[PDB]
C-alpha cells in the first residue's frame, strides 16, 4: 500500500516509486560514457530496436549536447530525459543571459538534479524515469563525468554505465585504466565490450544500432559524432577479434 | 531606453565576388565626447552571418546577446549543415523582435545590418562547428548573399548593399553611382575605403579606425583593424 | 522626447475594376523623408489566386499585416476545405484592421480581386477598420492627385457626351498613364511600378519602369 | 453625413446621404450609411464610420443569437439599451457614432438616438451629422404625422438635399427607405444631389443660383 | 474538490447524482401550479410545529420580480441561493434589456443554472425542482415546470415534491382549460389536499395576475377546506 | 467512484466516453435523411401528459438559418451543445459574412464535447448524440456526432431508442437518387413502423432544409397533413 | 444645463425638472424622461447632468434597490436608499465618475418625507430645499422667502410656479416646459407644467 | 482648492474634568453657495470618543462610515469601549493607507482618555495621518489661521464646564465671522464624565 | 496490475506506466496506414472507416502544410487536437519567418506536447498514433507515441491488421529507394491491401516530396491505381 505513491514512506524507509524507476531504467537501452587521456568517449547501445528493421539507418540518437561543448546522454524514457535536456539548455541560456559565459558542468548538474528531485516530492507530479549523464573535457581540466540518478542524486565518475547490462560493461571497462589510453584506441574496446555483454548485439547491427560521440583534442574540445570513417575499421577489428 | 547615449555610427555592408564584406569604424561616441575609440560594432552570428548597429550601444548588446544564444539553440538542435538558420532567417528574426518592440513603444534605438550566405553548398564548415576555436575564396552568386536592413520601425529590406548612419547619404551616393555586380575583394576595399574616408572627414562621430569583416566560404573573418590609408 | 512610433513610408496604390476583371498597379519605391531607402519594395501581396492586396503607409506594418492575412486565409482553407472569396476575405480584414482600434496599423489598404460570379471588386480600407466597396480607388500619398482623374475618366460626372465603352487593354494604359501623372507630381511615387491584372484565367504581373528621381 | 429619421402614419421613413470625406478631401460617395440590424430594424451611420459599421455589425450579431434562443424577434428598445450599453463601455477610448435605430416590433414602430456618450433617447423624429441642423429646420417646419408615404419620401428627400446643399461634409447621393410593419422598402434607393439642386432651386438653369 | 467532477457517468449511463438530487426533490414538500386564460394558481405544502413556530418565515411561494413567480420542492437552502441567483439575473436582464425579464427566459436561466451544476468540476447538483410562473413578452401566462437535471417543460398544469404522481394523474382528470378563478383556487386546493392533510394550516395558496402576486387571506382557505370535507363525506 | 473522468480502459477506451454512450441510446427516436434536394430531420415526440404544452418540448432545432439539428440522449446536455453551436456559428457569420458549413459546425460541436478530458471547462462528457442537417455551398449534407467526438457523415441515419430499427428500415428503402417527397414518405414510414402511436398531427415533429432557399423549416399540421394523407 | 428643483414639507415632497433632452445645440426633445427614476415604495431619484451618465447610474440605483426589495420583500427605507446611492456614487468617483447631480425624495412611516440634495462629487446632506443645475441660482433664494414648515402642497406648487416663471424671465435658457412628481398622502402623481 | 469647495471648520478644547468639540454647519457647494444650514461635522463614535472631520463633505462621510465600522467591530469582539488613543492611533493609520488617493479631510479627535481618572484628550491630523497631541487645543478647516488666533489669544488653562463653552463658543464665532466659506450656524459639545451639552449657537448666517 | 493502472502517474512494480500503455492500446484499434518513401517522395495510404451501409467514409489522412501531411490511428479528437497545434505550428513559422518549419523540429514539439500530458495525474496521454510525411531536403517519415517519444522510419504501418503490412514491407523495403513514383503507389497500395477489398471510397492516398506539394490522389487516378493492383 505504501508504494502506491512518491510522496510517502514506507515503514522501513524508503520510497518504493523511486525504486520502481530504478528498476524501468535499468531494462532500459545502455549508455556509457569513459574519460581518457585526451578526451570523453560516450556511447549509447540501442539494443531494445533489434526487432525494428524500418527504422531509418542512425536517425535514433540519444547523446545530446549543451553549448557545443558538455555531452548530455540518457537511459529511461525519451520524453523525459528530452524534457531534462531543454530544461539543462534553458539553465545554460539563463545563465549566459545573466553572466555572459557559459555554466559551469558542476553548477548545470546541481542544478539539473534539483530539477529530477522535484518532481519526487508531491502527489501529482510523476517523477521522471531517466537517469542522466553529462560530461565535459578540457585541456588543463581534463575530463569531468557526472551521472545524475532519478532520485536527485549526483556523483562524479571517470567511467559510468547505465541501462541495461551495465554490470558486464563496468567489469569489462574496469580492467584496464583509460586515462592514459586515447580515445580513438578506446573505440575499438568499447566495441568488443558491446559484443561481450549485449546478446541482441552482433557484428551485423553494430553499425546502425549504436550512437557514438566524444569531446577531445581531434574535436577541439566541442561536441562531435564519430564519422563512419573512424567508426568502420574500429567494428571491423573488434568483430576480427571476436 | 528613453533615448542613446553611447552611440555607434554607420555601418556599410556590400556584396562581392566571394561574399560579403561588412565594414564599421570602431568608435562609440558619449555624445561629442569620443569617449570609447576600440569597440566592437560587427558581431558574428554564426559561420554564414553576421550583424551590425548604428544607434545605442546598450541596444545592440542586448541583441546580439539574443542572436547568440539563437545560435546556440540552433546548434543543439541540429543534425546536419542545412538546419542551420540562414542569414534571412536572423533577419526576419530581428525584425519581429523590433517590430513588437515598436508596438510596445519600447524601441530598440537602433539600425541593424543582418548580412551573410544563404547557401549551404559552398563549403563544410556547419558540418562541425567550433564556437570557442577559429584554399582560394570560392566565387558565390549574389542570389546566394543576403544583405538586410532593420530599423527602429522595424522598416526591414534587403539589398545587394546596404548603409546606416550618415552613410545613408554619403556612402550610399556612391555606392549607387559605382557599385557593380561581381567585384574582387581589392575592388570591394577600395569602394569601402573611399566610403568610409568621405564619412571621415564629414561625419564628425566617425573614426579614420575602420574593422573591417569578411563573411566567404571561410566563414566569417574579422580583418586586422586599420587606419585609413592617406 | 516621446518616441513617435508611426512613420509613412510613401508610394501608391491604384485599382481599377471592370466588368470581369480588376486591376491594382503599386509603386515599389521605399522612402523615409526625403531619402529613399531602395527602389523595389512590392506593395502588392497575393493572397488567394483571385484576390491580392495592395497598401500604402508604415511597411513594417504592411509588411506584417499582409503576412497575417495570409495566415488567417491559409488557417480558414485548412480548416473549412473552401478557399474563401473575396467579400469572406474583406469582412476578415475589417475585423483584423479593428481588432487594434486604439492602437491601428499605419496602413491604408485596397484589397482587390475577382469573386464566384466573375465580377472584379475593389474594397478601399482606412487603418481602423472602415471599409466599402468601389470601382476605382486609389491609396497612398499621391492618391489625391489621382482619384480626381479616375473619377473624371471612369464615372464622367460632368461631361455631356460619354464615352463609357472601356476594355482591358484601354484600362491597362490609363492606369499606366495615372501611375505616371503621380509619379510626376508626386516625390514619393516613382522608380517602377507592379501591375496586377486578375480575370478569369488568374493573376498576371506586369512591370514598367518609372521616373527614378 | 447627415442622417435622419421620422415617424409618420405608415410607418417610419429613414434618410441619409452618402459622402465619407477625410478633413478636406472626399473620399467616397457610394458610402452605404444605413445598415440592416435585422429584417425589421434599420440602423443609421453619423461620425466614426469604423465604430458605427463594426458595432451595427456586433449589435446585428446579438439579436441574431437572441433571437435564434428565445424563437422571437427584440424589441428596438433592447436593441437600443444593448446598443448603447457597449458604446458607454468604452467610454473614454475615442469613440464617435451617432447612430438611429428605428424599426418595428411587437410593441408597434419605435425610433431611439444613441451616440457613443451612452446617451439614448426616446422618439419621433431625429436627425445626426453635420448637416442635422438643416434637416431638423426642414423637417420641423413640414412635419406632419398625417403625412402619405409620397408625401413624406418627399420631406425626407427634401431635407437631405437641403442640408447637402448647406453642408460640406454632406453630399453624393440621397437614399430614402421605408419601414413598415412586414419589413422595410427601398424607395429611393439612390439619387444624385446634383439632380435635386436644379428641381428645386434652380429649375430654369439659366444662370447660377446666388445664395 | 476544488474542480473534481462530482457528477460523472454510471456504468449504465446514468448520472448518478442527478438521481440523488431527484430523490432529494421527492423528499420536498408538494407544490402545484395551474394556468388559466391571463392568471395563474400556486399553491404550497407547508408543515410548522403549532404554538412555537413562526409560520411567516417559511415562505415557499416567492416573488423573483415584478411579474415572475416561483415554487420550489426540496432543499431549503439549494433553493434560497438558486432564487437569489435568479433575482439577480432579472434585474440584470432589466438593466440590459430595459424591458422585464419574460417568463420563459427565468426558466430557460434557472435549467441551464441547474445544468450547469450537473456538468462543473467542485460543485454538487441542485436538489431541487421548480415551478415558475410569469408572464411572456407578449401578455400570454406561463408556468414552466424545472428538474435538477436541468430539462424544463411548460405546462398547463403541474405538480413537483413528494406524491407529486398522484396529484399529476388528478389534475390530468380534473383540469379544465379556461376557469374563473375561484374554481381554479379551488382546483389547486382540492388537487395538493390529495396528498396533503386536509387543514388550512398545511397550506399556502397564491394567485398571480399581471399586475402581482396576492396570497389568498385564510378564511378562504378555511371556507374551501370546509367545502372539502364536505364533498368528501 | 474509483476511476477518474480521464481513466484508460484496457482496451483503451475511455471509460466515462463508453458509459455516456449508454445515454444516447434513451430518448425519443429521430430520423435525418438527406437527398439532392434537401435534408429532412423528423422526429418522434414521446408526449407524457396531456397537461404539458406540446410546443414547448422541442426535439428539432435550428443551430442557424441554414442548419437544423435532432437531439437524444440527456435533452440538457443537447440543449447546452446546441446553444454553444448557435453562438459559435453567429460568430462565424460575423466574422466572415457567410454561412458556416456543415462539417464546420459538427467540428466545433464535437470539440466542445470531450472538453472535459483537458488534453490542451466542462467536468464530464455531454451524453449526447446529435444528427445535424444543413445546406451549405457543397448542398445538402447530414452529420453525426456521439459522445466520443467521432463526426460521421450520412446519406440517411437515425438516432434514440429505435435507432436499430430504423436504421434497418432507412438501409432498405433509401436510394441515392429519390426525391424530396419520397424522402418525406420514407421518413415517415419508418417512424410509423417504429413507433407505437397512429401517427396523427402533434405526435411527429418535422423540419426541412432545401437547396431552394437554404432556409430551415418547421412543418405545421397542414404539412404532416399532406405527407400522412399521402402515406401508403 | 438642467435644472432640478427640490421641496420638503411635513406632508409632502416634491420634486421638479425641466424636460428638455440637450444634444450639442440642438434640443432632441421638449418631453425627455431621463431625468426622474421612480423606484418601488415611494422613492423617487431626480438625475442632472449628462444623459448617458443619468442612465447609466439610475438605472443602476433603480435595478439595485428593486433587488433588494426583492431579495427581502421589503421596502427600502428612504434614508437607506439615499446613503446607498451616494456610496455608490461617491464609490466610482475616483473611478470613472459619473457625472450627475442627484436629488432623492421618499415617504418613510420610520421618518416621514425626506429629501437628499446629492451633487457630483457625492456631497449629500438631508434638506427641505434644494436645488441643481445653472437655475438653481435663479431659483433658491425663492425656495428660501416663500417656503414655511406647514406648507400645503397646492401653497409648494404655487412656490414652483414662480420658480418655473423665473426661470423663464431671467435664466439663459428660457426653460418653459417642466415635470414635476408629487408625492403626499400614500400617493405619487405626476403633472407636466407650460411656462 | 479641494477643501475650499465645502468649506468647514472644527475646533476643540480642554478645560479641568471636562473637554469640549464645535464645528460649523455649512455645507457649501462650490465655494459660494450654501446648501445646507444643519451638516454637522463631530460624530460620535464611543461617550469617551468623538470625531471632528473637515473638508471634502463625501470624503467626511466616507471616513466617518469607516470609522463607525472599525469601531464598532473592535468594540464587539472586546466587549469594551475604544480608548481613545487607540482611535486616534487608527485613524492615523487609516488615513495613512490612503497615501497616494487620500481623503481630503483634516480630522480632529477629542475625549477622555481613562485611567477612574477622567484626562482630556486633543489631537489634530493631516490629510495622511500625521497626528499631533495637544493639550490646550486642536483646529482643523479652512479657518485654521483664525482659529489658531483666537485660540492662542482666549485660550484659559483648566477651565470648569461653563468657561470652557464660552471661551470655545467664542473662538469659533469671532473666527468664523472672518471665514467667507464656513459659518451659517455653530455646534458646540461640551463633554464632562457624567454628561454632554450639546449647544447650537445664535451665530451670523453669512 | 489492478492497483498500478488506476492513475497514469504510478509506476508498477516491472516499472511500467499503464495508463500511457492502454493508451497505446488505443491505437491498435483504428484503421491500417501505411507510408513508404522513395529517393524522391512519400507515399501514405490508409484504410478510411466506415461504420455502416449508409455511413460515408471516414477521413484518415490530412493536409498540415504545402509538404506536410499526416496520418492517424487511435482516438480522432486527439488527432485532431494535435493536427490543430501542428498546421498552427507550421503557420506560424510561415509568418515570423519566410520560410517553411523544419520538420525535425515540428516533431519534436508534438512530441513534447505527447509528454506533458504524462506527468501530471489531472491529465491523460493522447489515445492517437501519428505518423507524419513530409519532404524537407528529402523524403522523411515520422511516428509519435502516446509516451512522447517518437521515431523516423524508412517504412511504416500501424493500425489494425498492421502485422501483415509490416511483413509485406519487410520482404520489400529494397526495393522502394529506386522505385519510381508510381511503383511506389503501387507498392504502398499493396502493403494496405494485405492488410485486408480497396475501393475509391474506403482508401485514403496521398503524396508528397521533391517538387510535388502534399496532394490527395484524385479519385479516377486512385481508380487506375487500385485496378492495376488488382
Ligand atoms: O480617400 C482616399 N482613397 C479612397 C478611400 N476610401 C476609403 C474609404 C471610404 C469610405 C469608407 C466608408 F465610410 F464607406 F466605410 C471606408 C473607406 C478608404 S481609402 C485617399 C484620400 C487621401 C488620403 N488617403 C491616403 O491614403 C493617404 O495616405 C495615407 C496612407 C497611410 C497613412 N498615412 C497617409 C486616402
Amino acid at each position: 500500500g505504501y508504494d502506491l505513491s512518491v510522496s510517502t514512506f514506507s515503514p522501513d524507509g524508503r520510497l518504493y516509486q523511486v525504486e520502481y524507476i530504478y528498476k524501468s531504467i535499468n531494462n532500459n537501452n545502455t549508455a556509457l560514457c569513459l574519460e581518457c587521456k585526451d578526451g570523453i568517449i560516450c556511447c549509447c547501445i540501442n539494443s531494445n530496436m533489434d526487432k525494428n528493421k524500418m527504422i531509418k539507418k542512425n536517425s535514433y540518437n540519444r547523446i545530446y549536447h549543451v553549448n557545443n561543448n558538455i555531452i548530455i546522454t540518457y537511459s529511461g524514457f525519451d520524453g523525459d530525459a528530452r524534457n531534462i535536456i531543454d530544461r539543462a539548455r534553458s539553465e545554460a541560456n539563463t545563465y549566459y543571459y545573466n553572466f555572459h559565459t557559459n555554466i559551469p558542468l558542476h553548477i548545470l548538474v546541481n542544478r539539473i538534479s534539483l530539477y529530477i528531485h522535484a518532481y519526487t516530492l508531491y502527489w501529482h507530479m510523476r517523477p521522471f524515469a531517466a537517469s542522466i549523464i553529462i560530461s565535459s573535457f578540457n585541456e588543463k581540466d581534463k575530463g569531468d563525468i557526472y551521472c545524475i540518478e532519478p532520485n536527485g542524486a549526483c556523483y562524479k565518475y571517470s567511467g559510468i554505465v547505465i541501462g541495461k547490462n551495465k554490470e558486464m560493461f563496468k567489469t569489462e571497462i574496469e580492467k584496464k585504466d583509460y586515462k592514459d589510453i586515447n580515445v580513438r584506441d578506446a573505440i575499438e574496446d568499447i566495441y568488443k565490450f558491446i559484443l561481450t555483454s549485449d546478446d541482441h548485439m552482433n557484428k551485423n547491427n553494430l553499425q546502425n544500432l549504436v550512437n557514438f560521440s566524444w569531446i577531445c583534442k581531434e574535436s577541439s574540445y566541442e561536441f562531435q559524432n564519430i564519422h563512419e570513417e573512424i567508426l568502420t575499421p574500429a567494428l571491423n577489428k573488434a568483430v576480427e577479434y571476436i | 531606453t528613453l533615448g542613446p547615449v553611447v552611440t555607434g555610427t554607420s555601418v556599410i555592408a556590400i556584396k562581392y565576388k566571394h561574399g560579403i564584406m561588412i565594414a564599421a569604424d570602431r568608435k562609440a561616441s558619449y555624445g561629442s565626447y569620443a569617449k570609447f575609440q576600440n569597440v566592437e560594432r560587427i558581431f558574428k552570428i554564426n559561420n554564414k552571418t553576421v550583424m551590425g548597429f548604428s544607434g545605442e550601444l546598450a541596444d545592440a548588446q542586448y541583441l546580439h546577446e539574443l542572436l547568440t544564444r539563437k545560435n546556440i539553440n540552433n546548434l543543439s538542435e541540429k543534425k546536419r549543415k542545412e538546419d542551420m538558420y540562414t542569414p534571412q532567417h536572423y533577419h526576419s528574426y530581428v525584425s519581429r523582435v523590433f517590430y513588437v518592440r515598436k508596438n510596445r513603444i519600447d524601441p530598440l534605438f537602433n539600425n541593424i545590418i543582418i548580412a551573410g550566405i544563404n547557401s549551404q553548398k559552398y563549403d563544410n564548415n556547419d558540418d562541425n562547428v567550433l564556437l570557442y576555436t577559429n584554399e582560394e575564396y570560392k566565387e558565390i552568386h549574389k542570389d546566394d548573399l543576403y544583405i538586410g536592413f532593420v530599423d527602429m520601425h522595424g522598416t526591414n529590406f534587403c539589398d545587394d548593399y546596404i548603409t546606416t548612419g550618415y552613410a545613408r547619404y554619403f556612402a550610399l551616393t556612391l555606392l549607387r553611382d559605382h557599385y557593380k555586380d561581381n567585384m574582387t575583394e581589392e575592388e570591394a576595399r577600395i569602394l569601402i575605403n573611399e566610403c568610409l574616408r568621405i564619412l571621415y572627414f564629414r561625419d564628425a562621430t566617425s573614426s579614420n579606425f575602420i574593422q573591417i569583416v569578411k563573411v566567404t566560404s571561410k566563414g566569417v573573418e574579422y580583418e586586422e583593424p586599420y587606419i585609413l590609408p592617406c | 522626447k516621446r518616441w513617435y512610433p508611426y512613420i509613412d513610408n510613401g508610394g501608391t496604390v491604384i485599382g481599377l475594376t471592370g466588368k470581369d476583371y480588376v486591376i491594382l498597379a503599386a509603386d515599389t519605391r521605399l522612402s523615409l523623408s526625403y531619402s529613399i531607402y531602395t527602389r523595389f519594395c512590392p506593395k502588392i501581396s497575393k493572397l488567394t489566386d483571385k484576390c491580392i492586396i495592395g497598401s500604402s503607409g508604415m511597411q513594417s506594418d504592411i509588411k506584417t499585416l499582409h503576412s497575417l492575412l495570409q495566415k488567417k486565409i491559409q488557417l480558414f482553407v485548412l480548416e473549412h476545405s473552401h478557399y474563401p472569396d473575396i467579400h469572406v476575405i474583406a469582412r476578415l480584414l475589417c475585423v483584423i484592421l479593428y481588432s487594434r482600434r486604439f492602437f491601428p496599423y499605419y496602413a491604408f489598404n485596397i484589397l482587390a480581386g475577382v469573386d464566384e460570379n466573375n465580377k472584379g471588386v475593389l474594397y478601399n480600407y482606412d487603418s481602423v477598420g472602415s471599409y466599402c466597396e468601389a470601382t476605382h480607388s486609389c491609396v497612398g500619398s499621391g492618391s489625391q492627385l489621382i482619384l480626381p482623374i479616375l473619377d473624371n475618366r471612369v464615372e464622367q460626372k460632368n461631361q455631356l457626351i460619354k464615352n463609357t465603352n472601356f476594355n482591358l487593354g484601354d484600362d491597362i494604359n490609363f492606369v499606366k498613364d495615372a501611375i505616371t501623372s503621380a509619379t510626376e507630381r508626386d516625390i514619393y511615387t516613382g522608380d517602377k511600378t507592379l501591375i496586377y491584372v486578375i480575370d478569369k484565367m488568374g493573376i498576371n504581373v506586369n512591370t514598367l519602369d518609372l521616373k527614378q528621381d | 453625413t447627415t442622417t435622419l429619421a421620422f415617424k409618420f402614419k405608415d410607418g417610419i421613413i429613414v434618410a441619409v446621404d452618402s459622402r465619407a470625406s477625410m478633413g478636406s478631401f472626399i473620399s467616397s460617395q457610394n458610402v452605404e450609411k444605413i445598415i440592416e440590424i435585422n429584417k425589421n430594424i434599420l440602423g443609421t451611420m453619423a461620425g466614426g464610420a469604423a465604430d458605427c459599421l463594426y458595432w451595427e455589425k456586433y449589435l446585428g450579431k446579438i439579436i441574431k443569437i437572441y433571437e435564434l434562443r428565445n424563437n422571437e424577434k427584440i424589441s428596438v428598445r433592447a436593441a437600443s439599451t444593448i446598443l448603447s450599453n457597449i458604446l458607454y463601455q468604452y467610454k473614454g477610448y475615442g469613440l464617435c457614432c451617432g447612430i438611429i435605430l428605428s424599426g418595428y416590433d411587437h410593441t408597434g414602430f419605435n425610433m431611439f438616438y444613441v451616440d457613443d456618450s451612452g446617451k439614448k433617447v426616446e422618439g419621433n423624429l431625429f436627425s445626426c451629422g453635420s448637416g442635422s441642423t438643416y434637416a431638423y429646420s426642414i423637417l420641423d417646419s413640414a412635419y406632419d404625422y398625417n403625412l402619405n408615404l409620397d408625401q413624406a419620401v418627399e420631406l425626407a428627400r427634401n431635407a437631405i438635399y437641403h442640408a447637402t446643399f448647406r453642408d460640406g461634409g454632406s453630399g453624393g447621393k440621397v437614399r430614402v427607405f421605408h419601414i413598415h410593419k412586414n419589413g422595410y422598402d427601398k424607395i429611393i434607393e439612390g439619387e444624385d444631389v446634383f439632380d435635386l439642386h436644379y428641381h428645386y432651386t434652380n429649375p430654369e438653369q439659366k444662370d447660377q443660383y446666388v445664395m | 474538490s476544488y474542480d473534481r467532477a462530482i457528477t460523472v457517468f454510471s456504468p449504465d449511463g446514468h448520472l448518478l447524482q442527478v438521481e440523488h438530487a431527484l430523490e432529494a426533490v421527492k423528499k420536498g414538500g408538494c407544490a402545484v401550479a395551474i394556468k388559466s386564460s391571463n392568471f395563474a394558481v400556486l399553491a404550497v405544502e407547508k408543515k410548522n410545529i403549532p404554538k412555537l413556530q413562526n409560520p411567516k418565515t417559511t415562505e415557499k411561494l416567492i416573488k423573483l420580480d415584478e411579474h415572475n413567480c416561483l415554487a420550489f420542492a426540496g432543499l431549503n437552502a439549494d433553493a434560497r441561493v438558486l432564487v437569489n441567483k435568479t433575482r439577480l439575473e432579472c434585474q440584470r436582464y432589466y438593466l440590459n434589456m430595459d424591458e422585464p425579464a419574460p417568463v420563459d427566459y427565468i426558466a430557460k436561466y434557472v435549467a441551464k443554472v441547474q445544468q450547469k451544476f450537473t456538468h462543473r468540476g467542485g460543485v454538487r447538483p441542485f436538489g431541487i425542482a421548480t415551478l415558475i410562473a410569469g408572464f411572456k413578452n407578449n401578455k400570454e401566462i406561463c408556468i414552466y415546470q424545472t428538474e435538477p437535471s436541468g430539462i424544463y417543460a411548460a405546462w398547463k398544469a403541474q405538480a413537483i415534491g413528494k406524491n407529486a404522481k398522484i396529484v399529476q394523474e388528478f389534475l390530468e382528470k380534473n383540469y379544465q382549460e379556461n376557469m374563473e378563478q375561484k374554481d381554479c383556487i379551488f382546483l389547486a386546493l382540492k388537487a395538493i389536499f390529495e396528498v396533503v392533510e386536509l387543514s388550512s394550516k398545511n397550506v399556502e395558496v397564491a394567485l398571480l395576475t399581471e399586475k402581482d402576486l396576492t396570497f389568498i387571506e385564510e378564511q378562504e382557505i378555511n371556507s374551501m377546506v370546509e367545502l372539502i370535507d364536505q364533498e368528501r363525506t | 467512484y474509483d476511476r477518474g473522468v480521464n481513466t484508460f480502459s484496457p482496451e483503451g477506451r475511455l471509460f466515462q466516453v463508453e458509459y455516456a454512450l449508454g445515454a444516447i441510446k434513451l430518448g425519443s427516436t429521430a430520423v435525418g435523411i438527406c437527398v439532392n434536394d434537401g435534408v429532412i430531420l423528423a422526429s418522434e415526440r414521446r408526449i407524457s401528459s396531456t397537461l404539458i404544452e406540446k410546443d414547448s418540448v422541442e426535439k428539432l432545432l435550428s443551430i442557424d438559418d441554414h442548419i437544423g439539428c435532432a437531439m437524444s440522449g440527456l435533452m440538457a446536455d443537447a440543449r447546452t451543445l446546441i446553444d454553444y453551436a448557435r453562438v459559435e456559428c453567429n460568430h462565424y457569420k460575423f466574422i466572415y459574412n457567410e454561412n458556416i458549413n456543415i462539417k464546420s459546425c459538427v467540428e466545433l460541436i464535437s470539440e466542445l464535447a470531450l472538453d472535459f478530458s483537458n488534453l490542451s471547462i466542462m467536468s464530464r462528457p455531454f451524453g449526447v448524440a446529435l444528427l445535424i442537417g444543413g445546406v451549405d455551398k457543397n448542398g445538402p449534407c447530414l452529420w453525426y456526432t456521439e459522445p466520443s467526438g467521432t463526426n460521421t457523415r450520412f446519406s440517411a441515419a437515425s438516432i434514440g431508442s429505435a435507432q436499430e430499427g430504423a436504421e434497418l428500415l432507412l438501409q432498405e428503402n433509401y436510394k441515392k437518387d429519390m426525391t424530396f417527397e419520397q424522402a418525406e414518405i420514407l421518413a415517415l414510414t419508418v417512424l410509423r413502423q417504429v413507433m407505437e402511436d397512429k401517427l396523427s398531427t402533434s405526435n411527429v415533429e418535422i423540419c426541412a432544409i432545401k437547396k431552394s432557399d437554404q432556409t430551415f423549416y418547421k412543418y405545421n399540421t397542414d404539412d404532416i397533413s399532406r405527407i400522412i394523407d399521402v402515406l401508403p | 444645463m438642467d435644472t432640478l428643483i427640490g421641496l420638503r414639507g411635513n406632508n409632502f415632497v416634491v420634486l421638479a425638472a425641466d424636460t428638455y433632452s440637450i444634444n450639442s445645440i440642438i434640443k432632441l426633445k421638449n418631453d425627455d424622461n431621463t431625468k426622474f427614476y421612480d423606484i418601488h415604495g415611494n422613492k423617487c431619484l431626480l438625475l442632472g447632468g449628462s444623459i448617458g451618465d443619468r442612465l447609466q447610474f439610475g438605472e443602476f440605483i433603480r435595478k439595485n434597490v428593486h433587488l433588494y426589495q426583492y431579495q427581502n420583500n421589503t421596502d427600502m427605507f428612504v434614508k437607506s436608499f439615499a446613503f446607498f446611492t451616494r456610496k455608490n456614487l461617491a464609490y466610482y468617483l475616483r473611478r470613472n465618475p459619473f457625472e450627475v447631480n442627484c436629488l432623492i425624495a421618499g415617504y418613510d412611516k420610520k421618518d416621514g418625507y425626506q429629501l437628499y440634495w446629492c451633487d457630483y462629487l457625492s456631497n449629500m446632506d438631508s434638506v427641505n430645499k434644494g436645488a441643481h443645475g445653472y437655475g438653481a441660482y435663479l431659483v433658491s433664494a425663492i425656495l428660501d422667502k416663500y417656503y414655511h414648515e406647514n406648507l400645503t402642497v397646492d401653497e409648494a406648487l404655487d412656490i414652483f410656479k414662480l420658480c418655473f416663471e423665473e426661470l423663464k424671465k431671467r435664466f439663459l435658457l428660457t426653460q418653459i416646459n417642466y415635470e414635476l412628481r408629487i408625492m403626499y398622502d400614500n400617493k405619487v402623481e405626476t403633472q407636466y407644467v407650460t411656462v | 482648492s479641494i477643501y475650499n469647495y465645502n468649506g468647514g471648520c472644527v475646533l476643540g478644547m480642554s478645560g479641568s474634568n471636562c473637554v469640549a468639540i464645535a464645528c460649523d454647519l455649512r455645507l457649501g457647494a462650490n465655494t459660494f453657495t450654501t446648501v445646507s444650514t444643519k451638516f454637522s461635522k463631530i460624530f460620535k463614535m464611543n461617550n469617551n470618543v468623538y470625531v471632528g472631520l473637515s473638508g471634502l463633505a463625501t470624503d467626511i462621510q466616507t471616513l466617518y462610515e469607516i470609522l463607525r465600522y472599525r469601531v464598532n467591530l473592535y468594540e464587539v469582539r472586546q466587549d469594551a469601549e475604544m480608548d481613545v488613543e487607540c482611535f486616534a492611533n487608527m485613524l492615523s493609520s487609516i488615513l495613512y493607507s490612503n497615501r497616494f488617493s487620500p481623503y481630503f479631510v483634516n480630522p480632529i479627535v477629542v475625549g477622555f482618555k481613562l485611567k477612574v481618572n477622567y484626562e482630556p484628550y486633543l489631537t489634530a491630523y493631516d490629510l495622511i495621518g500625521a497626528k499631533c497631541e495637544t493639550r490646550d487645543f486642536v483646529v482643523n478647516g479652512v479657518t485654521s489661521e483664525q482659529l489658531f488666533g483666537m485660540c492662542e489669544s482666549l485660550y484659559v488653562k483648566d477651565q470648569d464646564e461653563n468657561g470652557l463653552f464660552e471661551t470655545i463658543s467664542q473662538c469659533l464665532l469671532s473666527a468664523l465671522d472672518r471665514d467667507c466659506i464656513s459659518g451659517w450656524g455653530a455646534e458646540v459639545l461640551v463633554l464632562t464624565p457624567e454628561k454632554i451639552i450639546k449647544k447650537k449657537l445664535k451665530a451670523r448666517m453669512d | 496490475r489492478n492497483l498500478y493502472d488506476t492513475d497514469n502517474i504510478i509506476y508498477s512494480p516491472e516499472g511500467r506506466l499503464y495508463q500511457v500503455e492502454y493508451a497505446s492500446e488505443a491505437i491498435k484499434q483504428g484503421t491500417c496506414a501505411v507510408a513508404i518513401k522513395s529517393k524522391d517522395y512519400v507515399v501514405v495510404s490508409g484504410l478510411k472507416k466506415c461504420i455502416s451501409k449508409l455511413s460515408f467514409p471516414q477521413e484518415k489522412i490530412f493536409k498540415i502544410d504545402d509538404y506536410i501531411g499526416i496520418s492517424m490511428s487511435g482516438i480522432t479528437s486527439d488527432a485532431k487536437v494535435l493536427t490543430k497545434f501542428m498546421q498552427n505550428e507550421c503557420l506560424s513559422h510561415k509568418f515570423l519567418y519566410n520560410e517553411n518549419i523544419n520538420i525535425e523540429s515540428l516533431v519534436r514539439s508534438v512530441a513534447d506536447k505527447y509528454q506533458k500530458n504524462t506527468q501530471k495525474s489531472s491529465k491523460r496521454a493522447f489515445g492517437v498514433g501519428l505518423m507524419i510525411a513530409a519532404y524537407h531536403n528529402e523524403p522523411c517519415i515520422f511516428e509519435t507515441r502516446p509516451n512522447g517519444s517518437y521515431f523516423e522510419y524508412d517504412a511504416l504501418s500501424f493500425g489494425a491488421r498492421s502485422h501483415a503490412s509490416k511483413t509485406y514491407l519487410e520482404k520489400n523495403l529494397h526495393l522502394f529507394e529506386e522505385c519510381s513514383l508510381e511503383e511506389l503507389i503501387l507498392h504502398c497500395l499493396k502493403a494496405l491491401k494485405c492488410s485486408l477489398e480497396l475501393t475509391i471510397s474506403n482508401t485514403a492516398l496521398a503524396v508528397v516530396g521533391k517538387n510535388h506539394p502534399w496532394q490527395e490522389i484524385s479519385s479516377l487516378q486512385l481508380e487506375e491505381y487500385l485496378s492495376k493492383v488488382k
